[PDB]
C-alpha cells in the first residue's frame, strides 16, 4: 500500500492508491483507502485492511458524538488523540498506520499515526510498502507554501512512484483535498493510469456449453 | 484411534464400534461399548481422546433424557444432531476443547426413514448414507462407493457391513479385537452378540 | 407517607421539594456576585466576608481557579463549593488528556449540569447547595459566562448575578443593557472592566466596599488569575477619583 | 397473601378487564386473531403501529390486551427464544414450549416478589407440526390453558358466552372469520365498529399447499372483510 | 408516580408537530429565565441523526441528558452494527426503552419529559413519534404537548389535511405557537425545525453522490422573521 | 493443519445485466479424504444470498447464525434486510472476534429490492469488505478462479449468458483443484425469479 | 535516539538529535524530541516513541491537575510521577527520559530516568541511543555554573559527535532553554554542527 | 409532613442539613482544644479530662501524628477523630508516594475536606463527631486549620473548639491583638498552656493533664515533636502563676 499527505498554504490534501493485496495475489484493484472521519477529517488507511476501517468507523463515530455534546466543530487533534491511545491500549496488536489530516477552527493539521501508538507531526508524509518511493519524490519536489494545484501534483505524483515501482502498490489514485476555507473534496480515482488494454478475443461462451443435472426454482419471500 | 463405523439403509442404521480399550502399551479391555442410547430410537457411537470421549456421550444422553422427560416427545434425530453439533462447536473455542468425533444414527418417527450423522471433534456435521471417523473410513468407503444401494435390506446391510471389518482385519495394523454392531429400526435400538462369526 | 419532601422525586403536582430547597441553601452564605463580559476579558466579583478576627483572609475564598484557562465562582455553603471545584479540576484536566485541545467554558458546564441532574434524578444522592459560574474566554466564542444550578439547569449569559441580593443586582445591569444595546461592555483593558463590575455593584447594594471586601476573578485569554488584596485597592482607588 | 390469595397479580389481572379486547377462534384448518384498539384521537395514525398484534415468528403470533410497553418488554424476549432454539435444534420451535417459557418468567414476578408482575394477557396461535393448530392462553398468573375459542381484556365475560354459542367443531376458516368480527357485535363499547378499531391475523393452510402461511391484515383488507357483513 | 412525571410535562413551554406529504415539523418557544440570558446558548430541538430530530415539553435538564443518551444509543445500537443510521421507528423504541426502565428501576424517578421525535428513514417515509415518560409511544399525524396542550392540539384537528406540503404545515406551526406563547413571539423566541429534502449544502464534503446530506435543517432566527411578516 | 484449507471448497460471484450469479463446489473433506458430496456452501436470506467457504463447523456456524440474527431484522425492522446493509453485518459481526476469528471467506451476492442494483461484496475473515462491480472470489482456488474471471468476464452479460460465463470458471478452476468439486450448484438471481441448476464434473 | 540536558548559573538546557528510525529507514527526520509537560519543566524522549509519548502524555495530564489542586509542581515532582510510571511499569517499556526544570529556589535541576526505573539527581545527564559515543566527551568538557552561551556550545559539541558517530541519531539539533526569563528554542542545522 | 432531621442527606426547608448542625452539638460538649500558629510553626494542646484516679497519667495520648510534619488534635467523639486521622494518613501518604514531597498542608487540608465532606452526602452514613484542629509547615511557611463536621475548614491565626471555645477564642483574640506578628514558636507554647489552663473552668468539675505538640522550623527543624520534660513543666509553671 502507498498513502502520503502533503500540507498546502490553505489547508491540506492526502492520497493513496487503491491495490489491496493478500500475500502476492490482488484481491481489490481498487478500494478506497481514502476513510472519512468527520466530514472536514479524513485519514489515509495502510496495514491490515481491517483494522484501518474498524478503528476509523469507531474514532469517528465517537468524534460524531463529541462534536454534538460540545456543539462544536471535531478537531483533527481530537482524532488524532483517541486514534493514538486506542492503538496504544492493544499493545499494538491492532494493525494500523495512518495519515491524519483535515481542517477544524485551528487551521490545517496534517498528522502520522503508527500501530504502536506513535504519532509525527509534519508537512509531508508517506507511509506503508511504498512509502520509500513516495517520499522519495516528496524529498525532492516540496517547497514551503505549495498552492492547492501544486500539491495536489505533487501527492498524486509521489503515489505514482509507488505504484510503478513497488508490487505492493498499483492500479488508481485517490485523493482529497481539504482547503481550510471550503468543503472537503473526495476526487475517488482521481487518476487511472492503470486501464486493462482490450483483449485478444471474448469469450463469452455459446449458450448451451454447460452441462446440468438437475434444475429447479428456489422461493424467495414466504 | 479407534473404530467408528456406521451405515444407514432402508429400513434401519447400523453402528459399528471397536472393542478394544487400550492405554499405550497394554490392551486393558477387550469387551467396550463404544455408544451411549441418547432415547429410544436415537444411538451415539464415538471415539477420541481419552477421558473426553464418555465424558462428552453422557452429557449428551443426559441433555436429551431431559427434553425426553420434560416434553414427553422424543426428539428427533435431525435435532438430537444438531444439538450435540452446537455443543462440539462452542468447545472448540473454548478452554479445553471436547476432542470427541461421534456417529449419531437413528429412526425419524414421523418421517419413519433412518437417519445417519457424521460429526467430527470441530463441529463438522453432514448427513451420510455411509460414514466413519479416525482412518476407518479409507479401508471400507471404497467398498461401500462399490457395493451400497439404499434399498438394502437390515439384512443386505449386515452382510456389506462384515465385509467391511474383514478388510479392517487385514490390511489394518491395530488389533481393535473386534465390533459391537448395533441397530436402530422402528422397534428401537437391539444389537446383534453374534458378529465375528455370522 | 409523606416523604415525598426528603428525596428527589416526584410530589404529586410535578415538583421536587429536595431541589426546591436545595436551591435556598446557596445564599446561606450570604456573600453576593456578578459577572461581565468585556471586549476580551471577563470579570467575576464576589464579596469577602471574615467576621472571625481568628481567620486568615487568604484561605477564604469562594473563587477556584479550574484551569489555565476556566474561572469558577460558587454561591453555597463552602463544603459543597470544593466538592464542586474539585470534580471540575478534574474533569477538565481529564478532558484535555482525551479530546487534545483545553477544555471550553460552556462544555464544562454542561457536565456539571448533566452531573447536578443525576443528583436530581436518584434517590440516594442529594443536590449541592452551590450555583456554579464560570467564565473564561473560550477560544471559540469569546468571553463566556455560563451558570448550572442544583436544578441540572445551565444557560450562557451577557452577564449575570447570583445570591441574596441577587434581583437587586440583576436589575441594575439589566438596565444598562437595554441603554447600550449589545451582549458586554465596550471597555479594552480588563482593569476598566474590574472597575465597572465593581461600580455598578456598590451601585446595586448601596454600600462601599474596601479591600478587604472583594474577591475579584479575572479571564483573559490564555490566563485566568486572581486579584491580590492590593491589586484590587488600586482598582478602588481609580473608580473613587472618576466618581 | 392472606386467604391464599395473589394480590398485587388480581390486582393487574383487573387492570386487564380495563385495557383492549381480543379473541382467538381455532378452525379445524386455520387459527384466527383480533383486537379492538384504544382511545383513539383524530390525528392518531392509524397504520403503524400494529399495537396489539404482534409476529413472534414465521408459524407463531400473539393477540395483546394489557399495557403496551410492557408486552414489549415479553415479547423481544420470545422472539428470541425462537430463534435461539433454532440456532440450536435447527427445527421450529414448537408452540407450548414457547408458550410455557412465556408463562414462567411472568410467574417469575409472581414470586420473586421484589419486582411488579406484568399487565398484559396473551392469546397466543401457532402451527407446529407436533400438535396441529394450537391456541393459547397467558394471563400474568402464570397459567396457561388449551382453547377452541378464547378472549381476554374488557367486556370478558360477555363475548365467552356468544362464542360458546355459535362455535362448532367442524368449523371451516372464513367461517370461523365471522364468528369473530359478529361477536365483535356485543363487546364493543364504541356503538359501531370500524376497519381503524381493528387489527386482524391469520394463520392458514398456506395460500397453496400443504404447508403454513401467516397474514397480518393491512387496514384495506379488512374493510374487505368486514364489508361481509359488519359494515359495508 | 409516572402520573406525577406526566404532570410535570402537562406544565412547562408548550411544543408540537406535524407531519405532511414532503417533510415534518417540530417547534417549542424558548422562553428566557432572564433577558440577561443568550437564548442561543440552549438549544429545546436538537438533532439525534441527521435524519432525526427531537424536541420537548417539561424538565429542561431531563432532556439534555435524554438527548445526549439517545445520540449515543444511536450509533451503539444500531450504526456500529449495519452501517446505517437508525429509523425513525426504531430509535424511537430505543428511548422509550431508555424512560421506560427509569420507570420500573429502583431508586430512580423517571423524566419529566414527554419527547416529540420527527424524522424520515429510506423504507418508512416521514414519521412523527411522541414518547411519554411512562415508556409508551404512539405514532401522530400532528399533537402537541405541555400547557397549550388543549387549544393547540384542537386546533391542529381543525387545520390537518393528509395533503400539506411541508411549507403549508410550517405555516400552520407559527400560527398554532402564537396563540399560546407565553414571552415574545420572533426568531429568537422560536425554535423551529424540520425534516424535509436533503441538503448537500450542508454534509461538509463533496466527492461520493450516494449520500446526500442531512434531512434535519434548523431554521435560522432570520429565516423564522420572514415568515412571520407574510403571515 | 491450515483451517482454510482442511475441508477447502471454493464459492464465486459475478455481475451482469440487472442480475447477479453465485456458485460453489459441494466437497466437504477431511484433508486428502473427500467425505460428503452434498454439502452446499450457499445459504439465503430472504433475497439476500451468502456464500462461505473455509472451514465447515464455522461455515455452518455462520449460517445458523446470520439466520438467527436476519430473522430478528425482519420482526423488528417490518421488512427483509437488503444486500448493502447485510454486507455491513457481515462486516462487523466478523470482526468481533477478531483475535479468534471465523475461518471462513464469505461473499455476499443479491439485488437490492428498492433500487433494483446488482450487488457482490466478498470479507476476508475480520471483515473487511471488497466491494467489487465486476466480480468476487473465495476459497482454496482463491487463485484459480480469479485466474478464469479475469479472462471469461464481461459486464452487463444477459443471465442465460453468465450462467454459462460463471459456471465455466467454476468448473475449470476446480478441476484444476485437488480440495474443490465432487459436484457443483448455480445460483442465477433475477429481479424476481431465482434458478439454481446443479452440474456436471469430473468426480475425483 | 540521541538526548542530554545540563544545568548552569541561570538554569537549565535541554537538548536532543531529531532522528526517530525503524530499522535503516529515517522514518521521521525533524522529530520534536524535547516534549512538555509543564511552563518550566520538560522532558528529553528516547526509546519507543509510542512509550515515551504516552507516558509524557500522561504525566501533562497529572501535573496540569496538581496544579489546578494544589499549585506549582517542583522539577522534583515532574521525576516522580515520571519514576511512577517506568517503574511500576518496567515489563512492558522501553523508555529511558531525562526530567529536567527551573524552579526559583534551586534554579538548575536535572533527573535521568534509565530503563530499570530508577531515578538519578545530576548536574547533566546524557542518554539515548547514541549517548555511547560522549561519555568520553561530555566528561572531560563539562562544568558547573555555565554560562548561557557556555552552556549551548558543550550541547552543540556534544550533541555535533552523537550524531556523527550514531546511525540511529540525526537530523537538526533542537534545544530548549529553561531560564526565569523564560521558555527559548533553539535549533541549529547540519551545515553549521557538522563543520565542528 | 415533616422529619426533615432523621436522615443525613436531607434538605430542611430553608437549606440545612439537620444531622450536621446536632454533630457539631457533640463537638461542643467534649474536651477543649487549640490551636496557635506563630512565625515558624504551629503549636497544638488538648484538655484531657480524668474520669477516676486510675487513668494513668501522660500515657492517653489524644493528639496524633500525620507524616512526620502534621499534627491533628480533635474535639468530641474521640473514636471518629481516630477514623479520621486514620484515613488521613492513607492520604498523605497516597500522596507522596507518587509526587515525592510530603504533602502540602493546605492541599491535606482539602483532602480530610473532601471525606468529612462527603459524610454528608448519603442518609446513610453520620457526619463526623468532631471539629479537627490540624496544621504543620510546608514548603512555605507554617499553616493553621480547623475542619467542622460539615466539611468547612479555613485557615486561622488560631482556633478553638470544645466546651471551653467560646472562652479560648477569646484569649486567643487577645495575643493576635497584642502580637500582629504572631508569638515566637516557644512563647505560643507557654500561652498555649494558659488558655487551657483557663477554658477548663467551663469544665472544673473534673481534674486534667495538659499535652501539647509543635511543629517548627527552628525548635524542631520543621517535625512534628511533642512538648515533654523540662519545656513542659516551664509551661505549666506558667500557666498556675496566671491562674492565681
Amino acid at each position: 500500500t502507498t498513502i502520503v499527505g502533503v500540507k498546502f498554504n490553505n489547508g491540506v490534501v492526502i492520497a493513496a492508491d487503491t491495490r489491496s493485496t493478500q500475500g502476492p495475489i490482488v484481491a481489490d484493484k481498487n478500494c478506497a483507502k481514502l476513510h472519512r472521519i468527520s466530514p472536514k477529517i479524513w485519514c489515509a488507511g495502510a496495514g491490515t485492511a481491517a483494522d484501518t476501517e474498524a478503528v476509523t468507523q469507531l474514532i469517528g463515530s465517537n468524534i460524531e458524538l463529541h462534536s454534538l455534546y460540545t456543539s462544536r466543530e471535531p478537531r483533527v487533534v481530537s482524532a488524532l488523540q483517541m486514534l493514538k491511545q486506542h492503538l496504544f491500549k492493544y499493545q499494538g496488536h491492532i494493525g494500523a498506520y495512518l495519515i491524519v489530516a483535515g481542517v477544524d477552527p485551528t487551521g490545517s493539521h496534517l498528522f502520522s499515526i503508527h500501530a504502536h501508538g506513535s504519532t509525527d507531526v509534519g508537512y509531508y508524509l508517506s507511509l506503508g510498502s511504498g512509502s520509500l518511493a513516495a517520499m522519495a519524490v516528496l524529498e525532492s519536489h516540496w517547497k514551503q507554501d505549495l498552492t492547492k494545484e501544486e500539491a495536489i501534483k505533487l501527492a498524486s505524483d509521489a503515489i505514482q512512484a509507488g505504484i510503478w515501482n513497488d508490487l505492493g502498490s498499483g492500479s488508481n489514485v485517490d485523493v482529497c483535498v481539504m482547503e481550510i476555507g471550503k468543503d472537503a473534496e473526495y476526487l475517488r480515482n482521481y487518476l487511472t493510469p492503470n486501464v486493462r488494454e482490450e483483449k485478444q478475443k471474448s469469450y463469452k461462451f455459446p449458450r448451451g456449453t454447460t452441462a446440468v443435472l438437475k434444475e429447479s426454482i428456489v422461493n424467495i419471500c414466504d | 484411534m479407534d473404530i467408528i463405523l456406521g451405515i444407514r439403509v432402508q429400513d434401519s442404521v447400523i453402528l459399528a464400534s471397536s472393542k478394544a480399550v487400550t492405554r499405550g502399551i497394554s490392551v486393558l479391555k477387550d469387551s467396550d461399548d463404544k455408544t451411549r442410547q441418547l432415547s429410544p430410537h436415537t444411538l451415539m457411537s464415538f471415539a477420541g481422546e481419552a477421558g473426553d470421549t464418555v465424558q462428552f456421550a453422557e452429557y449428551i444422553q443426559a441433555n436429551i433424557q431431559l427434553y425426553s422427560i420434560r416434553e414427553d416427545y422424543e426428539l428427533s434425530p435431525q435435532a438430537v444432531s444438531s444439538f450435540v453439533r452446537q455443543e462440539l462447536a462452542k468447545s472448540i473455542r473454548s478452554r479445553r476443547p471436547y476432542q470427541v468425533n461421534v456417529l449419531i444414527g437413528g429412526y425419524d418417527k414421523k418421517k419413519n426413514k433412518p437417519e445417519l450423522y457424521q460429526i467430527d471433534y470441530l463441529g463438522t456435521k453432514v448427513e451420510l448414507p455411509y460414514g466413519a471417523h479416525g482412518y476407518s473410513g479409507f479401508y471400507t468407503f471404497s467398498l461401500l462407493d462399490h457395493h451400497y444401494r439404499p434399498d438394502m435390506t437390515t439384512e443386505e446391510g449386515l452382510d456389506l457391513l462384515k465385509l467391511c471389518v474383514q478388510e479392517l482385519e487385514k490390511r489394518m495394523p491395530m488389533d481393535f479385537k473386534g465390533v459391537i454392531v448395533k441397530i436402530v429400526d422402528k422397534d428401537g435400538i437391539r444389537q446383534v452378540d453374534d458378529f465375528q462369526a455370522q | 407517607a409523606g416523604y415525598d419532601r426528603h428525596i428527589t422525586i416526584f410530589s404529586p403536582e410535578g415538583r421536587l421539594y429536595q431541589v426546591e430547597y436545595a436551591f435556598k441553601a446557596t445564599n446561606q452564605t450570604n456573600i453576593n456576585s456578578l459577572a461581565v463580559r468585556g471586549k476580551d476579558c471577563t470579570v467575576v466579583i464576589s464579596q469577602k466576608k471574615v467576621p472571625d478576627k481568628l481567620l486568615d483572609p487568604t484561605t477564604v475564598s469562594y473563587i477556584f481557579c479550574i484551569s489555565r484557562t476556566i474561572g469558577m465562582v460558587v454561591n453555597g455553603p463552602i463544603p459543597d463549593a470544593r466538592n464542586a471545584a474539585l470534580r471540575a479540576k478534574a474533569e477538565a484536566a481529564e478532558f484535555r488528556y482525551k479530546y487534545g485541545y483545553d477544555m471550553p467554558c460552556d462544555v464544562l458546564a454542561k457536565r456539571m449540569a448533566n452531573l447536578s441532574q443525576i443528583y436530581t434524578q436518584r434517590a440516594y444522592m442529594r443536590p449541592l447547595g452551590v450555583i456554579l459560574t464560570f467564565v473564561s474566554v473560550d477560544e471559540e466564542l469569546g468571553p463566556s459566562i455560563y451558570k448550572t444550578d442544583p436544578a441540572g439547569y445551565y444557560v450562557g449569559y451577557k452577564a449575570t448575578a447570583t445570591g441574596p441580593k441577587q434581583q437587586e443586582i440583576t436589575t441594575n445591569l439589566e438596565n444598562h443593557f437595554k441603554k447600550s444595546k449589545i451582549d458586554h461592555i465596550n471597555e479594552e483593558s480588563w482593569e476598566k472592566v474590574v472597575e465597572f463590575a465593581i461600580t455598578h455593584m456598590i451601585d446595586a447594594l448601596g454600600t462601599e466596599f474596601s479591600k478587604n471586601d472583594l474577591e475579584v476573578g479575572v479571564a483573559t485569554k490564555d490566563k485566568f488569575f486572581t486579584l491580590s488584596a492590593e491589586n484590587i485597592e488600586e482598582r478602588l482607588v481609580a473608580i473613587a477619583e472618576q466618581d | 397473601s392472606p386467604e391464599g390469595r395473589l394480590y398485587q397479580v388480581e390486582y393487574a389481572l383487573e387492570s386487564i378487564s380495563h385495557a383492549g379486547t381480543a379473541i382467538g377462534i381455532m378452525a379445524s384448518d386455520g387459527i384466527v386473531l383480533a383486537a379492538e384498539r384504544k382511545v383513539t384521537s383524530t390525528l392518531l395514525e392509524q397504520d403503524t403501529s400494529t399495537e396489539k398484534l404482534y409476529k413472534l415468528n414465521d408459524k407463531i403470533a400473539v393477540a395483546v390486551a394489557g399495557l403496551t410497553a410492557d408486552a414489549e418488554i415479553l415479547i423481544n424476549t420470545a422472539r428470541i427464544h425462537a430463534q435461539n432454539y433454532l440456532k440450536t435444534y435447527n427445527e421450529d420451535i414448537p408452540v407450548e414450549i414457547l408458550v410455557r417459557r412465556l408463562s414462567d418468567i411472568k410467574q417469575g414476578y409472581t414470586q420473586h416478589g421484589g419486582l411488579r408482575p406484568f399487565g398484559v394477557s396473551f392469546i397466543y396461535a401457532g402451527y407446529d407440526d407436533r400438535y396441529g393448530y394450537q391456541l393459547y392462553t397467558s394471563n400474568p398468573s402464570g397459567n396457561y390453558t388449551g382453547w377452541k375459542a378464547i378472549s381476554v381484556g374488557a367486556n370478558t365475560s360477555a363475548a365467552q358466552t356468544l362464542l360458546q354459542m355459535d362455535y362448532k367443531d367442524d368449523m371451516k376458516v372464513d367461517d370461523a372469520i365471522e364468528l369473530a368480527l359478529k361477536t365483535l357485535s356485543k363487546t364493543t363499547d364504541s356503538s359501531a365498529l370500524t376497519y381503524d378499531r381493528l387489527e386482524f391475523a391469520t394463520i392458514r393452510k398456506g395460500a397453496n399447499d400443504g404447508e403454513v402461511y401467516q397474514k397480518i391484515f393491512k387496514p384495506q383488507e379488512i374493510k374487505d372483510i368486514l364489508v361481509k357483513t359488519g359494515i359495508t | 408516580q409516572i402520573d406525577y412525571a406526566l404532570t410535570a410535562v402537562k406544565q412547562g413551554v408548550t411544543s408540537l408537530g406535524i407531519k405532511a406529504t414532503n417533510g415534518v415539523v417540530i417547534a417549542t418557544e424558548k422562553k428566557s429565565s432572564s433577558p440577561l440570558a443568550m437564548s442561543e446558548t440552549l438549544s429545546k430541538v436538537s438533532l439525534l441523526t441527521p435524519d432525526i430530530g427531537a424536541v420537548y415539553s417539561g424538565m429542561g435538564p431531563d432532556y439534555r441528558v435524554l438527548v445526549d443518551k439517545s445520540r449515543k444509543v444511536a450509533h451503539t445500537s444500531y450504526k456500529r452494527i449495519y452501517g446505517e443510521y437508525p429509523p425513525t421507528k426504531l430509535l424511537v423504541s430505543e428511548v422509550a426503552k431508555i424512560m421506560q426502565e427509569a420507570t420500573q428501576s429502583g431508586g430512580v424517578r423517571p423524566f419529566g419529559v414527554s419527547l416529540l421525535i420527527a424524522g424520515h428513514d429510506e423504507f418508512n417515509g416521514f414519521s412523527l413519534y411522541q414518547v411519554d415518560p411512562s415508556g409508551s409511544y404512539f405514532p401522530w399525524k400532528a399533537t402537541a404537548i405541555g400547557k397549550g396542550s388543549v387549544a393547540a392540539k384542537t386546533f391542529l384537528e381543525k387545520r390537518w389535511n393528509d395533503e400539506l406540503e411541508l411549507e403549508d404545515a410550517i405555516h400552520i406551526a407559527l400560527l398554532t405557537l402564537k396563540e399560546s406563547v407565553e414571552g415574545e413571539f420572533n426568531g429568537d423566541t422560536i425554535e423551529l425545525a424540520i425534516i424535509g429534502d436533503e441538503n448537500p449544502d450542508l454534509l461538509g464534503y463533496t466527492g461520493i453522490p450516494t449520500d446526500k446530506g442531512p434531512r434535519f435543517r434548523k431554521l435560522t432566527s432570520q429565516e423564522i422573521n420572514d415568515r412571520l411578516e407574510a403571515l | 493443519s491450515d483451517p482454510s484449507s482442511i475441508n477447502g471448497g471454493i464459492v464465486v460471484a459475478m455481475t451482469g445485466k440487472d442480475c447477479v450469479a453465485i456458485a460453489c463446489d459441494l466437497r466437504l473433506g477431511s484433508q486428502s479424504l473427500g467425505v460428503s458430496n452434498k454439502f452446499e456452501k450457499i445459504f439465503h436470506y430472504g433475497h439476500v444470498f451468502l456464500g462461505i467457504t473455509g472451514l465447515a463447523t464455522d461455515v455452518t456456524t455462520l449460517n445458523e447464525m446470520f439466520r438467527y440474527k436476519t430473522n430478528l431484522y425482519k420482526l423488528k425492522e417490518e421488512r427483509a434486510i437488503e444486500p448493502e446493509t447485510f454486507t455491513q453485518l457481515v462486516s462487523s459481526s466478523l470482526y468481533e472476534r477478531r483475535f479468534g476469528p471465523y475461518f471462513v471467506g464469505p461473499v455476499v451476492a443479491g439485488i437490492n429490492s428498492k433500487s433494483g442494483k446488482p450487488f457482490i461484496a466478498g470479507f476476508d475473515l475480520i471483515g473487511c469488505i471488497d466491494e467489487a462491480k465486476d466480480f468476487i472470489v473465495s476459497g482454496t482456488a482463491s487463485d484459480q478462479l480469479f485466474g478464469m474471471c479475469e479472462s471469461l468476464y464481461e459486464p452487463n452479460l444477459e443471465p442465460e449468458d453468465l450462467f454459462e460465463t460463471i459456471s465455466q470458471a467454476l468448473l475449470n478452476a476446480a478441476d484444476r483443484d485437488a480440495l474443490s468439486g465432487w459436484g457443483a450448484v448455480v445460483y442465477i438471481i433475477k429481479k424476481d425469479e431465482v434458478v439454481k441448476r446443479y452440474l456436471k464434473m469430473r468426480q475425483d | 535516539a540521541s538526548i542530554m540536558a545540563v544545568t548552569f548559573k541561570d538554569g537549565v538546557i535541554l537538548g536532543a538529535d531529531s532522528r526517530t528510525t525503524t530499522g535503516a529507514y529515517i522514518a521521521n527526520r525533524v522529530t520534536d524530541k524535547l516534549t512538555r509537560v509543564h511552563d518550566k519543566i520538560w522532558c528529553c524522549r528516547s526509546g519507543s516513541a509510542a512509550d515515551t509519548q504516552a507516558i509524557a502524555d500522561i504525566v501533562q495530564y497529572h501535573l496540569e491537575l496538581y496544579t489546578s489542586q494544589y499549585g506549582t509542581p517542583s522539577t522534583e515532582t515532574a521525576a516522580s510521577v515520571f519514576k511512577e510510571l517506568c517503574y511500576e511499569n518496567k515489563d512492558n517499556l522501553t523508555a529511558g527520559i531525562i526530567v529536567a526544570g527551573y524552579d526559583d529556589k534551586n534554579k538548575g535541576e536535572v533527573y535521568t530516568i534509565p530503563l530499570g526505573g530508577s531515578v538519578h539527581k545530576l548536574p547533566y545527564a546524557i542518554a539515548g541511543s547514541g549517548s555511547t559515543f560522549i561519555y568520553g566527551y561530555c566528561d572531560k568538557n563539562f562544568r558547573e555554573n555555565m554560562s548561557k552561551e557556555e552552556t549551548v556550545d558543550f550541547i552543540k559539541h556534544s550533541l555535533s559527535q552523537a550524531i556523527k558517530w550514531d546511525g540511529s541519531s540525526g537530523g537538526v539539533i533542537r534545544m530548549v532553554v529553561l531560564t526565569a526569563a523564560g521558555v527559548e528554542r533553539l535549533i541549529f542545522y547540519p551545515d553549521e554542527y557538522e563543520q565542528l | 409532613g415533616t422529619g426533615y432531621d432523621l436522615s443525613n442527606s436531607v434538605f430542611s426547608p430553608d437549606g440545612r442539613n439537620f444531622q450536621v448542625e446536632y454533630a457539631v452539638k457533640a463537638v461542643e460538649n467534649g474536651t477543649t482544644s487549640i490551636g496557635i500558629k506563630c512565625n515558624d510553626g504551629v503549636v497544638f494542646a488538648v484538655e484531657k479530662l480524668i474520669t477516676s484516679k486510675l487513668l494513668v497519667p501522660q500515657k492517653n495520648v489524644k493528639i496524633q501524628v500525620v507524616d512526620r510534619h502534621i499534627g491533628c488534635v480533635y474535639s468530641g467523639l474521640i473514636p471518629d477523630g481516630r477514623h479520621l486521622v486514620n484515613r488521613g494518613r492513607e492520604e498523605a501518604a497516597s500522596f507522596k508516594k507518587l509526587y515525592k514531597t510530603p504533602i502540602p498542608i493546605p492541599a491535606f487540608a482539602d483532602r480530610l475536606g473532601q471525606y468529612v465532606q462527603a459524610h454528608t452526602l448519603y442518609n446513610s452514613v453520620r457526619p463526623f463527631g468532631v471539629s479537627t484542629i490540624f496544621g504543620g509547615v510546608d514548603k512555605n511557611g507554617a499553616h493553621l486549620y480547623m475542619l467542622e463536621p460539615s466539611g468547612s475548614y479555613w485557615g486561622y491565626k488560631g482556633a478553638a473548639t470544645g466546651k471551653g471555645r467560646q472562652s479560648a477564642k477569646a484569649e486567643l483574640e487577645k495575643l493576635v491583638d497584642h502580637h500582629p506578628e504572631g508569638l515566637s514558636a516557644r512563647e505560643a507554647v507557654k500561652q498555649a498552656a494558659k488558655i487551657i489552663y483557663l477554658a477548663h473552668e467551663d469544665n472544673k468539675e473534673k481534674d486534667f493533664e495538659l499535652e501539647i505538640s509543635w511543629c517548627s522550623l527552628s525548635e524542631t527543624n520543621g517535625l512534628h515533636k511533642f512538648v515533654k520534660g523540662d519545656l513542659l513543666q516551664e509551661a505549666i509553671d506558667f500557666a498556675q502563676k496566671e491562674i492565681n
